[PDB]
């Protein structure tokens, strides 16, 4: 009972995949996806591999995707659940949108992290106010858990 | 009393000062501060070093960033409390193609014109519904409905606006339509291919009638505030425009002047910056939108990532704008009495010191209010 | 039924609007009393932020009941 355009969304994402970010649908579960994004380059994150799990919801394409990170990560937009910060998940999602745009988002959140409320989140405060020691800290969170955890 | 005296007196109070600009006192700031942030102290073991941390982690101080907000408080300096109140009663005019109607609605005397500019938000998706399940003062609004003999557009107020339509088309489509996964679905998806079935022919076609009735029906939303300020010049062409804005998660008016933004948006010209903020109303370009709606709008030095991507600015947009005379008189004794009340509470030698006064006294007031409210456990 | 409207700076407003109405039209006729444009808003209902497509037979929200606007965020 496969919706047309997941099928067919499915089928752009394995043609042309995101250019460091590896994106394959589950063998018993199409609307649930296995996500690697590679750590950028010029970032702390750079040479780990982050692993997501992105769910098409059933109101999917009405409603965002409901995406999370499954790899410790120190980013001031992902808390300790690996829940992402980020604009489309919450209130502006568009049926405009789709799948490799979100994928293209969390890539970028981790090149440029946005500003965030330094309570509830520790990170975002070390991220402002110590950013070259929190930048140290999402090195060592790289080598213990984004590397070699594929 | 030159119109550029004011100019330049606003850009150094609210570089060095920002949110003491609006003169509230520090104490009711922490006072008020401290309701927001009670559900982050910690309830276990030494309350004042819980409170503390959560004290010090505030930005309380920051300047606002809702673009609305920075427009009102340019408003109240320059204008007064009453002249703002009564400009606020005038109306919005919106610009044309070309910007003609601003271009003429200024004088060569000092003005302030108020901008606001929206973004249409027409619905992005439908239901199928029989007309006995159809109940307007319940059902999800901003949505098209496709009715058996009716399609139909409920606004976002509750207004039914029929959209033209035959009960004979309007029965072709209601029941080509069959899936149930397409029951209730989105008009515009783009991997729906209208040469594949005809069912989906008929969702394509219902997007075109949808997409052509819009475009006569008021669904604009406001997107954005922000406000220019146009000195009396000794005219010629030495006639110059400094515009005011903050951006919601973006930046602040505070950072907008140390950014010397204004300026750079400046020496563009009286017709330069009008010109290209009429463009940006009458593209429907996509990738060719982005560029000017971040040209003005970003923060400065990001003009080429502020719409990209996802925040790239898809939706059609309108501006609109009152202007209003300004006697500096009145603008920079309104100025010149913040700055009294500034170094009467909280004197000192530089005005990054007479800050850390101001932080410190919201915080002592948000303490104080903390431990009290924290007394229930 | 009136309802408060409050922001940092203690600037409290009073609007008219009824359990049937959204939260788009309450930032709507926010838009009309403060100037503010609704997608420079997001009101706070007592530590409840409250979404876009929404309306107050939802929030369990009633007849005077002070919402909490704020003017500055960080982040999502």
């Amino acid at each position: 009972g496969l919706p047309r355009r997941i099928i067919k969304e499915t089928q752009r994402l394995l043609a042309e995949p995101v250019p460091g970010i590896k994106a394959e649908p589950d063998e018993s579960n199409a609307r649930y996806f296995h996500v690697v994004i590679a750590g950028p380059q010029d970032s702390p994150f750079e040479g780990g591999t982050f692993k997501l799990e992105l769910f098409l919801p059933e109101e999917y394409p009405m409603a965002a995707p409901k995406v999370r990170f499954m790899t410790k990560i120190y980013h001031p937009n992902v808390d300790k659940l690996g829940r992402i910060c980020l604009d489309i998940l919450k209130d502006k999602w568009s049926p405009a949108l789709q799948i490799r745009t979100v994928l293209l988002s969390i890539q970028a959140l981790l090149s440029a992290p946005n500003p965030d409320d330094p309570l509830a989140n520790d990170v975002a405060e070390q991220w402002k106010t110590n950013e070259a020691q929190a930048i140290e800290t999402a090195r060592a969170w790289t080598r213990l858990y984004a590397m070699n955890n594929i | 009393k030159t119109g550029l005296h004011v100019h330049e007196k606003i850009k150094h109070m609210v570089k060095n000062y920002g949110t003491m600009i609006t003169g509230i006192p520090a104490e009711i700031l922490g006072q008020n501060e401290a309701e927001i942030s009670v559900g982050y102290v910690k309830k276990m073991g030494n309350m004042k070093e819980n409170i503390a941390e959560v004290v010090r982690k505030s930005e309380m101080t920051q300047p606002t960033n809702s673009a609305g907000k920075a427009s009102n408080e340019v408003c109240d300096l320059l204008l007064g409390t009453e002249g703002a109140s009564e400009f606020e009663k005038s109306s919005y005019q919106v610009l044309s193609g070309d910007g003609s109607n601003l271009k003429g609605s200024l004088p060569n005397k000092n003005l302030l014109v108020r901008v606001e500019m929206d973004r249409f938000n027409a619905p992005q998706k439908y239901q199928k519904i029989k007309r006995e399940e159809f109940n307007p003062e319940t059902a999800e609004k901003n949505k098209i409905y496709l009715l058996e003999d009716q399609l139909v557009y409920l606004d976002i107020f509750g207004k039914v606006i029929d959209l033209g339509q035959t009960s004979d088309t309007c029965h072709r489509l209601f029941n080509a339509i069959t899936t149930p996964f397409y029951q209730n679905y989105i008009l515009y998806d783009e991997y729906i291919d209208p040469e594949e079935s005809a069912e989906e022919a008929a969702m394509f076609e219902m997007g075109e009638i949808v997409k052509a009735k819009m475009k006569n029906i008021d669904c604009w939303t406001a997107t954005h505030s922000f406000t220019i300020f146009v000195p009396e010049s000794d005219s010629e062409d030495t006639r110059t425009l400094y515009p005011y804005q903050a951006y919601w998660t973006s930046h602040t008016l505070q950072q907008w002047f140390s950014g010397d933004k204004d300026e750079k948006l400046s020496r563009l010209g009286i017709d330069g910056y009008i010109e290209k903020l009429a463009l940006l109303g009458t593209t429907t370009d996509s990738k060719i939108r982005s560029s000017i709606y971040g040209e003005l709008f970003s923060p400065p030095g990001k003009e080429h990532v502020f719409c990209t991507g996802m925040n790239e600015k898809f939706s059609p947009l309108r501006v609109k704008f009152k202007v209003t005379e300004v006697n500096p008189e009145i603008a920079l004794q309104n100025l010149e009495e913040v700055q009294e009340f500034i170094d009467t509470n909280y004197p000192g030698e530089n005005a990054k010191d007479q800050c850390e006064l101001y932080k410190i006294k919201a915080q002592e007031a948000m303490t104080k209010q903390l431990e009290m409210r924290l007394l229930i456990e | 039924m009136q309802i408060f409207v409050k922001t940092l700076t203690g600037k409290t407003i009073t609007l008219e609007v009824e359990p049937s109405d959204t939260i788009e039209n309450v930032k709507a006729k926010i838009q009309d009393k403060e100037g503010i444009p609704p997608d420079q808003q997001r009101l706070i209902f007592a530590g409840k932020q409250l979404e876009d497509g929404r309306t107050l037979s939802d929030y369990n929200i009633q007849k005077e009941s002070t919402l909490h606007l704020v003017l500055r965020l960080r982040g999502c």
